RNA sequence: CCUUGCAAGCUGCUUUUCCAAGUGUCAGUAGCGGAACGUUCUGUCAAUCGGAGAAGGUUUUUGGUGACAAGACCUGGAGAU
RNA sequence: CCGUUCUCGUUUGUACAGACAGACUUUUGGGGUGCUAAGAUCCAAAGUCGAGAGGGAAACAGCCCAGAUCGUACGCUAAGGU
RNA sequence: UAUUCCUCAAUGACCGAUAGCGUACAAGUACCGUGAGGGAAAGGUGAAAAGAACCCUAUGACGGGAGUGCAAUAGAGAACCUGAGAUCCGAUGCGAACAAUCAGUCGAAGGAGUAGUCAAGCGCACUCACUCUAACGGCGUACCUUUUGCAUGAUGGGUCAGCGAGGAAAUGGGAAGAGCGGCUUAAGCCAUUAGGUGUAGGCGCUUUCCAAAGGUGGAAUCUUCUAGUUCUUCCUAUUUGACC
């Protein structure tokens, strides 16, 4: 038994459940109309999921608003505070600038990159080096915490 | 030890111990009976009788017993009333045999419903023979020649 | 044991080495089997091997009734339970008990009759 | 003996065919010393059964079946009772209703489950004692008789997997196959049912090395 | 009767404790008076519970007046004492008939 | 319930009720009915039996079961009423002795 | 109670008062009387060490 | 089944079992949840059983809470898991 | 605000429902309509049936008593009886 | 890249004679229809025909013997392996023409057939022995469906055997279990006695208000906490014929 893999013995953790078969005896506790009741047009199975009885459904009742804008661009935030995490674990070298392809480099950004970056200031106590940066936005705090410990 | 000892004389029996083969316990039939209270069965028994009780926990087979609630003594000539119990009567037995009895199918269903149900049941019981009644006197031997 | 005399003559423990479903009566017979046998001298206690069938126990008794107990995928404990079983029965036929007081004289004083006096 | 399961390298011998000594061979522990899992073995053998299955089961509905779209006799009116075709799911030589068709059975695992299930079933391997290591696979010869040999002179084995690291020679090739008992794979065909299948597990230096290679290696992504 | 068990042996006067004992079925009984029979602690007819004499007891009681029997410790206790007294062994009766 | 198993409950039925499947089960079904029924039911019809006989045999001597009983119970004489009921068949002059005391216990009204 | 006895197709029996059904309620009487004595000695005060 | 103890492992120093008590609970349609039995087929299985008679069929007996299981005689004549 | 219950039956997240045909009894002494009719009909407040076996009401969905885990040829009671 | 009137080779947790093609058998036949068209049923002696010479009784051997054969109810002439049930005719035991009712159930007189055990004297009383029957007593108005409610004089079923309805895919809402710690690949590619690869994509990290532009300091101070994702099983939903 010491390290035996027999396919004789072998199983998962927990018992494997099984389905749910109804339609058969009294004992199973779903024969008989299995688990639909009398009648209607639930147990026929002829209803559509979301119908509401013939009143104004609420999906018809709220007024639309607005347009969507298909040239909307998106951008990647980033707070500094990640940004002091990174340059202190020697991810990223802070005497450098520090471009997107750094912060894609490092997994500061996501997968997808969609227009750019725009830089936060999330953790912005936590910079305490003059760094410099460049990105596609930035906010007005992360720029007045970068600029006042001597970045840009 | 004690405590299973103190049950067994709350249910009405006392363990005596096994049964040696050089004993002669199953002596031809005396005309006296008793009365005696195992559980809260009651049965009315002279000496070669076989009574089921409800399960004996505290012996085994071919333990001797004294059967400690013993309600009325009888004979040709006297009856002897215990209020409740006769603590001056002794009855002897024997334990036979624990087993099950046949089993019984309990069914239930209710027409028109849907709902039925079929379980069995087996009843543990245990065999006493009853070998000697003691406190009232059993009739001479009359040698008739 | 019916007047003294015990009734279970043979325990028969019937068993495979290879079957999965003896597991239960190889641990028995390792484990419980011993301590029955010290414990019952009065009685024989055989074990047969029977490859590729399930396991059982089966009591032959003085009345020449056997009965056969299929003890498969059980535990030990259950199939010990199952021996203890064997061995506290009188062989009698599995029906139904008539009456739970067995007497050949049922009147000390003589049954009633209208003939009777007081 | 020991406690498997501690990723501790292990030192094995090395022989070959000719039961020979060939030195020692260090076993890397994060791939023959990993905890041995019978869930996860489960999980993989099951994937790669349901991803065997072949799936050409097929039965016919009532579109299938040959037969009229008549309706057989009038609704009303003839004292039975009212069918649409004679060909329904509970008339003899009718449609099967909820009948199998051909599909596939394959389900997904993910790839480290996989790897997973590979390092537990060589940990299992090494630690009954069951793995052999050759410094090679080379016969002199095609002929089954060397392998056979070599099948008797072993101990205690059934069934015996021999593992090849790259391609598999043609005389090991020729003289194996009518063996039921010795199966053969390269390294890249390495799997968890066939080892499972065999209670001897026999591997080549070269196979060894690219198994660990490739554990070593992580998934590119 | 039943009743006739718990007919008081002993005069009835304040006590520091009560007992209830429920005497009377559930079903066709109001929801209210079931719970608050639930809330004294009985559930199972010929069930008895012990309370201290205080005014939020003695208005539970109130309500369901007509389903229990209540009785001081005095009264339990005296009929616990007279039921033991009942069973307790006497000394045997010996009859001979004989000669008929 | 098995169809092998209603054959063996159906044994000595009458009829196609023995036989046929469709009639059988509903006749072992309503037996097994009236077997759990009788159950509790043997209780009652036992204990009607006893108290028959045991007030047969103590109005034999004058005096009726109800006293009978109640004077047994005054005494703490606690022999139930099967066993009484024995008494009364089998073992007539203890019975009378009994009649006796439970008379001289509680003779009643009248 | 139903009170409904001489109308309709559904019979409802009328219950007679008979002696022993007075011997019932005089026994519910006498429990509920002594349920009401115990109440009255027992209302004065209340239960100290609470 | 639950609760409260008890004693064991754990890792969790707290979640799981064994045992003991329980004047604790256990009618049930629609319906919801939990735990199982059996059938066919596949791996385990070039293994195991089979003229020392397989499957299937009739009797009979024994076991489990149950679906069901199992022993033996007879029939059967090559398969069963 | 304070007792009793020691039960979470409370609130709420997530997932799965079924059901939206009810019936009778409580002085016609909670009332409306009807004829101070209906085994009518429509509301209020209880209970039972529905989905509830057992004892009583001759027989009995809905009244009275009372809630069926199993076994016993043990005991005490309810309604109702002798 | 599509398709199969076709050929060759191979495979199947595909079916196994009411299944699988309508057809395992001379089937698009027989049969039905004016016609278009509709459309079956029916497999199995035995290893080998050794397929039963001859006798007896019948008009006549399929019978009773004999013989063949492992076996003859293995004895057939589009059918004989096994040989269930409904159903029909008999044999034995008990009940049965003075007593009524879902045909039982709980008790039970009697009748009939049949075993074994053994201390003491080779009988006899023990195993409530066992099996079948059941005079007589108490209790007992089928089942299913549908209903406020059915013994209902509401529905359905003559009986038996076989068959007969919650099922598959993809995509969502969840639960349980697991892998990894950012997770996971899709088509494809290289191999298959078998896996390995493949980053395009997807979700998360991620920033909350807002139609859009615009805008965006989490919690904590005492070595700081600061994210999920992919599978498997099951319950449900959507689109599909969607329980029949
Ligand atoms: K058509
Ligand atoms: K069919
Ligand atoms: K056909
Ligand atoms: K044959
Ligand atoms: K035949
Ligand atoms: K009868
Ligand atoms: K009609
Ligand atoms: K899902
Ligand atoms: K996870
Ligand atoms: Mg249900
Ligand atoms: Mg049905
Ligand atoms: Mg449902
Ligand atoms: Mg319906
Ligand atoms: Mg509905
Ligand atoms: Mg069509
Ligand atoms: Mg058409
Ligand atoms: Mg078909
Ligand atoms: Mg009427
Ligand atoms: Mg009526
Ligand atoms: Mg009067
Ligand atoms: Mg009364
Ligand atoms: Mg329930
Ligand atoms: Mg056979
Ligand atoms: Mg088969
Ligand atoms: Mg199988
Ligand atoms: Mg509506
Ligand atoms: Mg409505
Ligand atoms: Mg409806
Ligand atoms: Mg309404
Ligand atoms: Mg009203
Ligand atoms: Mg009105
Ligand atoms: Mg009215
Ligand atoms: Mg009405
Ligand atoms: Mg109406
Ligand atoms: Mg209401
Ligand atoms: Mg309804
Ligand atoms: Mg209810
Ligand atoms: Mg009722
Ligand atoms: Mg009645
Ligand atoms: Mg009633
Ligand atoms: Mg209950
Ligand atoms: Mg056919
Ligand atoms: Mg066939
Ligand atoms: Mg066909
Ligand atoms: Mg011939
Ligand atoms: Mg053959
Ligand atoms: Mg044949
Ligand atoms: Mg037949
Ligand atoms: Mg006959
Ligand atoms: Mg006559
Ligand atoms: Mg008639
Ligand atoms: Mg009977
Ligand atoms: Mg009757
Ligand atoms: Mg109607
Ligand atoms: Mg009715
Ligand atoms: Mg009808
Ligand atoms: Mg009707
Ligand atoms: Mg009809
Ligand atoms: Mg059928
Ligand atoms: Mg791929």
């Amino acid at each position: 038994a010491y390290s035996l893999l027999s396919l004789n013995d072998l199983r998962d953790n927990v018992p494997r459940k099984l389905k749910t078969r109804k339609g058969r005896g009294i004992g199973s506790g779903k024969g008989k109309t299995a688990g639909r009741g009398h009648k209607g047009q639930k147990a026929r199975g002829t209803m559509k999921f979301g119908f509401e009885g013939g009143q104004t459904p609420l999906r018809r009742r709220l007024p639309k608003r607005g347009f969507k804008n298909k040239f909307k661009l998106h951008f990647q935030p980033v707070g500094l505070g990640k940004i002091a995490k990174l340059i202190n674990a020697g991810q990223i070298d802070s005497h450098e600038l520090i471009t997107m392809k750094t912060l894609k480099d490092v997994g500061a950004i996501g997968k997808q990159i969609e227009d750019g970056v725009r830089l936060m200031g999330r953790g912005a106590d936590e910079i305490k080096w003059p760094l410099h940066f460049e990105v596609s936005r930035v906010t007005v705090r992360a720029k007045e915490v970068v600029e006042a410990a001597g970045g840009s | 030890p004690a405590e299973k000892v103190e049950e067994a004389e709350e249910i009405g029996y006392k363990v005596m111990g096994p049964l040696k083969p050089s004993e002669r316990l199953f002596k031809p039939y005396e005309p006296v009976f008793a009365i005696v209270q195992i559980g809260s069965h009651q049965f009315k028994v002279s000496n070669g009788d076989s009574i089921f009780t409800e399960k004996l926990k505290f012996c085994d087979i071919n333990d001797k017993l004294v059967l400690t609630k013993v309600l009325l003594l009888g004979s040709a000539s006297q009856t002897i009333i215990g209020r409740p119990i006769l603590p001056d009567a002794t009855v002897h037995a024997v334990v036979e045999e624990h087993a099950l009895d046949e089993k019984v199918l309990i069914f239930k269903k209710k027409r028109r419903k849907n709902y039925r149900r079929t379980t069995g049941h087996r009843q543990e019981l245990t065999k006493l023979r009853i070998t000697d009644i003691q406190g009232i006197e059993k009739p001479e031997p009359k040698i008739v020649h | 044991a019916l007047r003294g005399v015990w009734q279970l003559q043979k325990l028969v423990v019937s068993y495979c080495n290879w079957g999965g479903s003896s597991r239960g009566i190889r641990a028995f017979m390792e484990s419980e089997l011993p301590a029955l046998i010290e414990k019952n001298p009065q009685l024989e206690v055989v074990t047969e091997l029977s490859r590729g069938q399930h396991p059982y126990l089966k009591g032959i008794y003085r009345n020449r009734n056997e009965r056969v107990v299929c003890v498969k995928n059980m535990d030990p404990d259950q199939v010990l339970l199952n021996a203890t079983r064997l061995r506290n029965s009188l062989g009698r036929k599995v029906v139904k008990l008539r009456t739970r007081h067995v007497t050949k004289h049922p009147s000390v004083q003589g049954t009633w009759t209208t003939a009777v006096k007081f | 003996d020991r406690t498997i399961g501690q990723y501790q390298d292990l030192v094995i011998p090395v022989t070959n065919f000719q039961n020979e000594d060939k030195g020692f061979m260090v076993l890397a522990g994060d791939v023959f010393d990993v905890p041995v899992r019978k869930d996860i073995i489960h999980h993989v053998v099951r994937w790669q059964l349901a991803k065997r299955q072949q799936g050409t089961h097929s039965t016919k509905t009532i579109s299938e079946v040959s037969g009229t779209g008549r309706k057989p006799w009038n609704q009303k009116g003839t004292g039975r009772a009212r069918h649409g075709t004679l060909r329904g799911p509970q008339f003899r030589g009718g449609c099967v209703m909820h009948g199998p068709r051909p599909r596939s059975h394959a389900i997904k695992m993910n790839k480290q489950v996989r790897r997973l299930g590979l390092k537990i079933a060589l940990t299992a391997r090494a630690a009954e004692g069951k793995l052999l290591v050759f410094d090679d696979l080379a016969l002199p010869t095609h002929k089954t008789k060397n392998i056979v040999n070599y099948y008797n002179q072993m101990e205690t084995t059934k069934k015996v997997l021999v593992v090849e690291g790259g391609p598999i020679d043609e005389k090991l090739k020729l003289a194996t196959q009518n063996l039921h008992y010795v199966n053969i794979l390269p390294s890249i065909g390495l799997n968890v049912y066939s080892i499972l299948l065999h209670d001897t597990l026999v591997m080549s230096r070269d196979a060894v090395n690219k198994i660990v290679e490739r554990m070593h290696t992580p998934i590119n992504r | 009767s039943g009743f006739r068990a718990f007919k008081a042996q002993v005069p009835i006067q304040w006590s520091e404790s009560l007992y209830i004992t429920l005497v009377r079925g559930l079903p066709g009984t109001r929801k209210l008076h079931r719970r608050t029979l639930e809330a004294m602690g009985l559930r199972r007819c010929h069930r008895t519970v012990l309370h201290s004499n205080t005014s939020s007891i003695r208005g539970m009681i109130q309500q369901v007046k007509r389903m229990v029997v209540v009785e001081t410790e005095e009264m339990f206790k005296a009929r616990k004492e007279a039921e033991a007294n009942h069973k307790a062994l006497r000394p045997p009766l010996v009859v001979s008939h004989s000669s008929p | 319930m098995n169809k092998k198993e209603i054959f063996k409950l159906a044994k000595g039925f009458r009829g196609r009720a023995k036989n046929c499947i469709r009639i059988a089960r509903e006749r072992v079904e309503k037996a097994l009915q009236y077997s759990y029924r009788d159950r509790r039911n043997k209780k009652r019809e036992m204990r009607g039996l006893w108290i028959e006989r045991i007030n047969a045999g103590s109005r034999q001597h004058g005096v009726n079961y109800g006293n009978f009983i109640h004077g047994l119970m005054k005494e703490n004489i606690q022999l139930n009423r099967k066993v009484l009921s024995e008494l009364s068949m089998h073992e007539p002059y203890s019975f009378k002795a009994l009649v006796d005391v439970s008379r001289n216990s509680f003779p009643g009204n009248k | 109670i139903v009170k409904k006895h001489d109308s309709g197709g559904l019979i409802w029996k009328r219950i007679k008062l008979t002696s022993t059904r007075k011997a019932n309620a005089k026994t519910r009487l006498r429990r509920v009387w002594q349920n009401e004595a115990v109440l009255k000695a027992c209302g004065t005060s209340d239960a100290s060490v609470s």
